[PDB]
């Protein structure tokens, strides 16, 4: 599993 | 470059999260780099430069991101849980139970954080069992 970023807006 | 926009580094930053989805790690590092560069406060660059380096085996270079994107975001559970995969990579069970701990504490403080929560506590149980 790789990291899960926050999503752009 | 200096002094864009917030729309303009909200797009950059979609563009290093596109590529960094992508697999792209290594062009991806260098756009989390730029926006690190252009706004040291907003911890979601470095969480972006810290993922990109943990993907490519650079986990001290990860951490160092990580660690400065703590203190950006003290409640910030994703900056400790990760750090403690990097030091698991590298041999640093402290670490690695240190991040996992106080991860776990930030995600249960969080319900948007509760799967994260768990596997914190399932990594800190991992690590603890190897440390016996």
């Amino acid at each position: 599993t790789g990291v899960a970023l926050t999503p752009p807006s | 470059l200096r002094g864009l926009s917030e729309d303009t580094l909200e797009q950059l930053y979609a563009l290093g999260f596109n590529q960094y989805q992508a697999g792209k790690w290594d062009d991806a590092q260098k756009i989390f780099q730029a926006l690190c560069m252009l706004d040291h406060y907003d911890a979601r660059y470095f969480l972006g430069l810290g993922a990109c380096r943990q993907s490519l085996g650079l986990y001290e270079q990860a951490l160092q991101s990580y660690s400065y994107g703590a203190l950006m975001d003290i409640n910030e559970p994703r900056f400790p849980f990760h750090a403690a995969e990097c030091h698991l990579q590298l041999g640093d069970l402290d670490g690695a139970e240190s991040g996992f701990y106080s991860a776990r504490a930030l995600a249960a403080a969080q319900p948007a954080h509760e799967a994260l929560a768990a596997r914190a506590g399932a990594m800190l149980e991992a690590v603890t069992a190897r440390k016996d």
